[PDB]
RNA sequence: GAUUAAUAGGGACAGUCGGGGGCGUCAGUAUUCAAUUGUCAGAGGUGAAAUUCUUGGAUUUAUUGAAGACUAACAACUGCGAAAGCAUUCGCCAAGGAUGUUUUCAUUAAUCAGGAACG
């Protein structure tokens, strides 16, 4: 036996409630027991003996911490997949300024989500935009892209730039041709 | 006497000089209890806005506590010192006193406490302990010890970093157990790591041409000659101060009084400006 | 009186300001009681005070 | 039953499968990504670190060790807090190659201080 | 000889409130530097690479010393300050808001040309 814990808020409780026997299902797939206390609001994952994957137990830390952000459920329970590894990047520090921030991060959410979903087709990922954090999810290489996405709009380097510099990524990766050299004079 | 002291405070009550007159006329009169008093009231009476007045009292009661008061009421007015004044200079003056005083082991330890306290923003603290230890209590290795201790307390700005390894190489050039080859070594690591300031290399032959060797008192014309022509040899110049330092170097010659060397700065001075 | 206590106030200010003269808030305070100063002086002047 | 500590520092381009003792001071074994593949683009791989994984667990079984507790870290200084493909794949080809673990804890040194 | 006491004043007092200010103090980490050992072939970067450090041992593992920096998770459709802004503990120093009072001088009020403090 080899616990993890956390705890969820109040508002939380009744999405994780109606929403568990899913996240139940899939741990009791992976051999583990889970249950959810709500006199106090923790959830309890505990590894069982029959657990074949040690990997699972791993992939359930990070489920009950998408949870307790509030990240939605079965998109927490896709981390349970291989590729899939979860981030977390706060920008509350990064941002001295109050106003600033507030429109630094709506610049990110930009017009209807529109570069939000640009943003995820092109690097393959979920994003959630929890205020001072960000939460984010993908292949690795996705993951080390979009936490540098992050931080350049929060230095004020606009996301169209950005969806310019990642299309032309995209376009110069699939070519095969140009396979390696420094092709900073296409950005 | 009193009666005229009274007089003339009533007639300038900011006055602190004639405050630290009246109490050092009873410390004469050995009343030093009394003088403590007249501190006192100066710092009650004294016009509020002027800290120098204020902070020349305060002085005054330091150098009268360190010279007859005790250990306990030196501790207590350096805490009331700095509570009404500026912390840093307190302390700066009360080592200045130990200083003065010979109490060089308390000085020391004060010296550490400011080093430790103020030593993230002054560079001055430690160019006083690099001056204590060039001076009095000769511990030149500790000292650059100390450098190394400096150029991990303060920030890699430019004022910090590039001031105080020159302070303290010309306190090298300025203190003979300070061995001004020590300050040659801070300046000639200063010059590579930025070859470019040509400022830090006018001060470098400042302090080259002026008292270098402080054990006998001259300057060294053979490395003289050798820093002006790798001064005329480095990249960066311009004609002002390619012209500016020509003259240095013509002067120079003209205070060592060799011609030849002077006929020489002004052919190195035609044939660089021949360009 | 009303005056006094505003006088008062006013002095003890002063004190914590020359106590720490880079207090620049606590020095806008200052420059507004005296400000409340000056009207209130001005206008019990003119009774007779 | 004899206990260990399998340290692994799995940043997003290499990866540290690194035994020591039970104290942590004295380096049993180390295998790298360079000892495995040595590709400076798959220097960061779940096969790489399948093959760090085993190359340890021959050695510590070399040596008879039969159990571990693995420590798990990341760049936690500024970069990204979570372990990578070589940390979930290796531990998953350790206890694959055989051995039992009792607790398992993951330390990274997070800041309170960052910026 | 001296009106209503104003559903406009200012104050006093008391309990408070404040990640408001200044000064000092107390921790907390993370980074860097240094040391000590176990090291023992890459590390490190990248989308691939390169530079670089690498048998005097890099990266690592552990323990310390020194340094600067900031106060994460609680952190808000919140709170304080006029603003810029303000988040460890504690202490000191004045000040400020609201509440209440069985508190007073009774127009003292409001507005900004000129000007002045803080960014």
């Amino acid at each position: 036996e080899s616990s993890f814990m956390t705890l969820f808020p109040k508002y939380r409780e009744r999405y994780l409630k109606d929403c568990w026997p899913l996240v139940t299902k899939a741990l009791e797939k992976h051999g583990i027991a889970a249950t959810l206390d709500i006199v106090e609001g923790s959830m309890t994952v505990k590894t069982t003996r029959k657990t074949y994957d040690p990997a699972a137990i791993l992939k359930a830390r990070d489920l009950i911490k998408l949870l307790a952000r509030s990240v939605p459920a079965p998109q927490a329970l896709k981390i349970l997949e291989d590729g899939m590894a979860c981030d977390i990047i706060k920008i509350r520090s990064m941002v001295r300024n109050k106003e600033r921030f507030v429109k630094r991060r709506q610049r990110l959410l930009g017009q209807n989500g529109t570069t939000l979903k640009a943003l995820e087709l092109l690097t393959q990922t979920y994003i959630l935009v929890h205020g001072n954090t960000v939460s984010v999810m993908g292949g690795y290489k996705g993951l080390k892209e979009v936490r540098r996405v992050v931080e350049d709009t929060m230095n004020n380097i606009h996301p169209i730039y950005l969806i310019k510099e990642l299309m032309i990524k995209r376009e110069l990766a699939k070519d095969p041709a140009l396979a390696h050299e420094d092709w900073s004079r296409y950005l | 006497t009193a009666s005229d002291f009274e007089r003339l405070l009533l007639g300038q009550p900011d006055s602190s000089e004639l405050w630290i007159a009246y109490m050092a006329s009873q410390m004469q009169v050995n009343d030093l209890s009394s003088a403590r008093q007249i501190a006192e009231r100066a710092l009650k009476t004294i016009n509020i806005r002027e800290e120098t007045e204020k902070l020349n009292v305060w002085i005054a009661y330091l150098n009268l506590e360190v010279a007859y008061g005790t250990d306990e009421t030196v501790q207590e007015v350096f805490k009331r010192a700095c509570t009404y004044n500026d912390d840093r200079e307190v302390h700066e003056r009360l080592a200045s006193i130990y200083i003065q005083s010979g109490k060089y082991k308390e000085a020391e330890d004060l010296f550490e406490k400011i080093v430790k306290k103020y030593g993230s923003e002054a560079p001055h603290v430690w160019y006083n302990y690099a001056h204590f230890l060039h001076t009095k209590s000769n511990k030149p290795e500790q000292a650059r010890a100390l450098l190394k201790r400096a150029t991990q307390v303060l920030g890699n700005t430019k004022d910090t970093y590039l001031y105080l390894l020159p302070k303290f190489a010309a306190l090298e050039f300025r203190s003979p157990n300070g061995d001004r080859e020590q300050g040659r070594t801070l300046f000639e690591k200063l010059l590579a790591t930025y070859p470019k300031r040509f400022d830090l290399w006018n001060q470098l032959l400042d302090l080259e041409t002026s008292a270098s060797s402080v054990a006998k008192n001259p300057a060294d014309p053979s490395v003289i000659r050798d820093l002006f022509e790798r001064g005329t040899k480095v990249k960066g110049l311009r004609p002002r101060q390619a012209k500016a330092w020509f003259r240095r170097w013509a002067q120079w010659e003209e205070k060592f009084g060799d011609a030849k060397s002077r006929e020489k700065v002004s052919a190195k001075a035609q044939e660089w400006a021949r360009a | 009186e009303d005056l006094y206590f505003l006088i008062k106030k006013a002095v003890a200010v002063r004190k914590h300001l020359e106590r720490n003269r880079k207090d620049k808030d606590s020095k806008f305070r200052l420059i507004l009681i005296e400000s409340r100063i000056h009207r209130l002086a001005r206008y019990y002047k003119t009774v007779g005070v | 039953l004899v206990f260990g500590v399998a340290r692994i520092f799995a940043s997003f381009n290499d990866t540290f499968v690194h035994v020591t003792d039970l104290s942590g001071r004295e380096t049993i074994c180390r295998v790298t990504g360079g000892m495995k593949v040595k590709a400076d683009r798959d220097e960061s791989s779940p096969y790489a670190a399948m093959l760090a994984a085993q190359d340890v667990a021959a050695r510590c079984k070399e040596l008879g060790i039969t159990a571990l507790h693995i420590k798990i870290r990341a760049t936690g200084g500024n970069g990204t807090k979570t372990p990578g493909p070589g940390a979930q794949s290796a531990l998953r080809a350790l206890a694959r190659s055989g051995m039992k673990i009792g607790r398992i804890e993951d330390v990274t040194p997070t800041p309170s201080d960052s910026t």
